[PDB]
């Protein structure tokens, strides 16, 4: 949308043939939904990011 | 700048950063949350803008 | 209006005070003159910014700056749809209102006959740019509503759109 | 009376008929009784602990 | 009546549409039951011409 | 802020009242940005 509230679009039936099968293993996306997601992927996968946002040792 | 005032140090470089909630503890002296900045009567409100 | 220039000297003036300027709040000010093009004259203009807006219209266009008899004008250009139709353009508050042309060609008085076609040149039919190009705009209207043949019915489309855009009454 | 603001689209302008493609894609869906919306109201509000931070106290 | 590649009439005073996009042998006016064509439509012969005007060269500068 | 600050009073100290926050979150978003960049 351009700096105001990135939001969500839906899926066709070929996506949800890959949720029904993995059982054995449009909305908004509001500003309190992207806080839990970056809790992981900046501390789970820190090791690629410890230097790629750095220009020095 | 005058010759009668020296200076005993310099500046070498720059460094960047991005605003985290940890560095809001010691950065200031008082909160700002009240909407208007000063009312009638002429005083600027305390705890104000 | 007709004060003698000697009497202007009695009225704290110039000997030949010209007239034609306002004083508002102390000092003097003037409404300037301003450039416009032709009252009532079909002017062809060629710029590709007339194909800039729609689905690549053309550089072609002839226009009228038509004027009310109290001198507050409007604008009625044409635009050459490269398909083979041709569309108007109006102006309003800050809002352009294009439209096809036959629906407010055949809206004035009862011409649903050769007199649609016979206005285009009658004693020179022999030109071959004519018939292959006028019968694609006329087919560009029978596409829209074939049950539309008199000026009662031709107006009736305006009542879907032009009821609340010129701020009409609900009893009208 | 108010439900003819969609009656401003038919014979309209070119490159601002797609400017309200934002304002239809970005606006909202049904906004009440989504059948999930009734229970996520105690998800967002319970995050913050900001019941009363007024201008009432002191100045 | 016929002009160009298209047929007008006498009762209704006007045309009809593409005679092959609607039923051949069965056409009338588009708005009144004034069936003037008796299925003897036309000989559709139009001849146009591009007048060789935006075909630039060094050998059309010689004819000028 | 202080319009949407004082709504958790109206849910947790226990409909259109939920639209007081979501369709104002688009303006909570529009708070900070036009402070910085008003394009
Ligand atoms: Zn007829």
């Amino acid at each position: 949308d351009g700096f105001t509230k990135i939001f969500e679009t839906a899926l066709n039936e070929k996506q949800i043939t890959n949720n029904r099968v993995k059982g054995f293993i449009s909305t908004y996306i509001l500003s309190t939904e992207v806080k839990n997601i970056l809790d992981t992927v900046f501390r789970k996968e820190q090791c690629v990011l410890q230097y790629v946002f750095h220009s020095r040792p | 700048m005058d010759i009668s005032k020296p200076v005993g140090s310099e500046i070498t470089s720059v460094d960047f950063g991005i605003l985290t909630a940890k560095e809001i503890r010691n950065l200031s002296a008082k909160q700002i949350t009240n909407p208007t900045v000063l009312d009638n009567l002429g005083h600027p409100v305390s705890g104000g803008l | 209006n007709k004060m003698s220039p000697y009497e202007l000297v009695q009225h704290k003036e110039e000997s030949d005070e010209i007239g034609g300027y306002f004083i508002v709040n102390g000092i003097e000010k003037l409404i300037r003159m301003l450039i416009v093009q032709r009252r009532n004259h079909p002017m062809a203009i060629i710029r590709p910014s007339f194909a800039n807006r729609g689905a690549s219209y053309s550089h072609y266009g002839i226009q009228i700056r038509s004027v009310r008899p109290d001198q507050t004008s409007q604008t009625n250009v044409l635009h050459y749809l490269n398909d083979g139709q041709v569309t108007f353009r109006f102006s309003w508050r800050k809002n352009e209102y294009l439209v096809p042309v036959v629906m407010i060609l055949k809206a004035l008085c009862h011409t649903s006959d050769r007199e649609i076609f016979d206005g285009i040149i009658g004693n020179d039919v022999k030109d071959s740019f004519l018939t292959d190009r006028l019968e694609l705009l006329l087919r560009g209207f029978k596409k829209r509503y074939p049950h539309l043949q008199n000026r009662t019915q031709v107006l009736q489309y305006l009542g879907d759109k032009f009821r609340v855009v010129f701020q009409a009454s609900p009893d009208q | 009376r108010p439900s003819a603001l969609r009656n401003a689209l038919g014979e309209a302008f070119g490159t601002k008929k797609a400017k309200k493609a934002i304002a239809d894609l970005e606006r909202n869906r049904i906004d009440s009784d989504k059948l999930t919306d009734s229970a996520i109201d105690i998800v967002d509000s319970v995050r913050t602990a900001s019941k009363d931070l007024p201008t009432r106290a002191q100045l | 009546s016929v002009v160009g590649s298209l047929i007008f009439c006498l009762d209704c005073g006007d045309l009809l549409e593409n005679p092959n996009a609607v039923l051949g042998s069965n056409v009338e006016c588009s708005q009144c039951k004034a069936i003037y064509p008796k299925s003897q439509f036309s000989n559709l012969k139009v001849v146009t011409t591009t007048a060789d005007d935006a075909f630039p060269s060094s050998l059309r500068a010689k004819k000028s | 802020s202080l319009l949407i600050r004082d709504l958790n009073d109206d849910l947790s100290k226990l409909r259109v009242i939920f639209s007081r926050l979501m369709n104002a979150f688009v303006t909570i978003q529009n708070d900070v940005n036009a402070f910085i960049d008003s394009t």
